[PDB]
This record gives structure tokens, sequence and C-alpha cells, in this order.
């Protein structure tokens, strides 16, 4: 999509940019593919109505002179109907390759479950030392370095992912373990 | 089950130790950081307070560290010295002759 160029009633279609973010905490493009895949559908529905529907010498004047039977026959052709197959497909591949994504970074989403008070909790009831809290602060400054580390960047087919959306994401919910940690901190530094 | 340990001496019968054992953990937990004195003060003030432990020639004594040696005359029914592994404190107790 994007090494060819369009006109205007095509401005929504090309090199297709979708936003991605973590719907119900599960990374997925905010408009579904598969409506993108529609709106492509509907790009491809304009073109094929305005293109069923054509004054060629043939029809002339609404088809009066002749019938516009040969494109209701190239619709039913193998480079639309076979074509939507490989269309289909190639999208489903892109939809895996994102699985694929997805599926290394789930051991990433797993600041969601660790988010909860509980955890913390937990572990600050064991009364940890300094250089414990110290190893934690070193464990989040590693997850940071991964939530830099998203350098896959490959666009889905024709398709375009809002990385820095799932960026943003990650680091919010890395703050959040720092500043639970910098409430018991701080009121240790007020006391002395 | 007891929480984990090694007995390096051990005098009393095993109960008294036990219920040592028992407190000393729980409040090692409860007061995870700060002076060895308040694990001390905290553990004699607890101790001296069951009509267990009746009989007393001296009277008690608490020691901590993590590196000492050490001479006593203590009395020769009560004496204990032990280690809490996840924290390693090497702990003292007995009455003084």
């Amino acid at each position: 999509k994007k090494i060819p160029g369009a006109n205007t009633l095509q401005n929504l279609k090309p090199f297709f940019q979708v936003e991605v973010q973590l719907n119900g905490d599960k990374v997925t493009l905010n408009p579904s593919l598969q409506e993108i895949q529609k709106s492509i559908n509907r790009a491809a529905t304009a073109v094929l109505r305005c293109s069923k529907h054509l004054y060629n010498w043939d029809q002339q004047n609404k088809d009066s002179t002749d019938k516009a039977t040969f494109y209701d026959m190239i619709a039913c052709d193998k480079e639309i109907v076979k074509v939507i197959l490989l269309l289909t497909g190639s999208i489903q591949g892109t939809k895996n390759k994102v699985n694929e994504f997805l599926s290394g970074f789930t051991k990433f989403e797993w600041l969601c479950k660790e988010s909860i008070q509980e955890s913390i909790k937990k572990f600050s009831k064991n009364g940890p030392t300094l250089q414990n809290y110290e190893d934690q602060l070193k464990k989040f400054s590693q997850i940071e370095e991964e939530i830099e580390k998203i350098v896959p960047t490959y666009k889905i087919g024709a398709m375009e992912l809002m990385t820095h959306n799932i960026c943003t994401s990650l680091s919010t919910w890395a703050k959040e373990w720092k500043l639970q940690y910098s409430q018991d901190l701080h009121k240790r530094a007020r006391q002395l | 089950p007891l929480p984990p340990h090694i007995i390096r001496f051990n005098d009393m019968a095993q109960h008294l130790l036990k219920k040592v054992i028992r407190q000393a953990d729980v409040l090692i937990k409860e007061n995870p950081q700060g002076l060895e004195k308040d694990i001390a003060l905290n553990l004699v003030k607890f101790v001296k307070s069951q009509p267990e432990f009746k009989i007393g020639d001296g009277e008690w004594q608490c020691i901590i560290g993590k590196n000492f040696g050490c001479s006593l005359t203590f009395d020769a029914n009560v004496l204990a010295f032990f280690d809490l592994l996840p924290s390693r404190k090497s702990i003292l107790l007995f009455k003084s002759g």
C-alpha cells in the first residue's frame, strides 16, 4: 500500500494507519482488523460498483445499447472471487504474525497481574532489606529496557501499528511499582 | 513443624526451645529493620513474662551477633545458641550463674 499513491475519494485507504492499544488489557489494533479489511472491501466495493456500472461503448446510456453482463461475469471471475481468498489469507497471516509478537510479549504483560497491591503487600510483609529493594528497582529498570526495546515495528501487511501507545502503557504500569515503594521509603526518610 | 533452623548448642528441654523458636521467628519478621537492641529487649520482656521459665539462679540474658566469641558462667540447666537461616543471626540465650 505505501508504494502506490491514491486519489481523493480514497483518502482514508493508502498505507493505512490503525491505532494499537490494549483492548481489555489485550494488545489489539483499536479499529478491528476485520473492520479495516472490510474498509478495504468497502474501497474495492466502491470501485467494483463504479466499475460494474460503466457506460462503455457497448452500454452507452444506462446499458440501453447493450447489457452490462460481462462485468458481473468479471466480478464472478478469478481475479475477484478467488483473489478474495488470497487477500483474506494474507490478512490472517498478518494477524498470526501479530499474534507471534503478542506471544513473545505475553511475558511483558506480566505487569497487569503484578500491578495489584496484594503482590507488593506480600513482598512488603517480608520486611526485605535495602539490597532487596535495590534488586526490585533493578528488575523494574530491566523491564524498562525491554519497554524501550519495542524495535519490532513491521507493518502488518498494509497496516501500521501505534507502537508508541503500547510503550506509554507499559511505562505507566512500571511507575506504579516505583511509587508504591516510594511511599514507604519516604516515610522512613521523613522520620529519621 | 518448626521454622527451619540450626542448633549449634542447646541444653534445655526441647519444649522451652520450641517456644523460643516460634516467638523469635515471628518477632524477627515483625521488626525487620532497626537495631538488635530492640530484638533483645522485646525477646527478654516476652521471655521474662511467662509463668514457665520459673527457675532462675541469676536472671535472663539475650545476646545477638553476626561475629563474636564468648565465655559464660551460665546456669547448668538453661542455655541455647542457634541461628535463623533466612537472616543468619547468631542468637544466644541464658540465665546468669
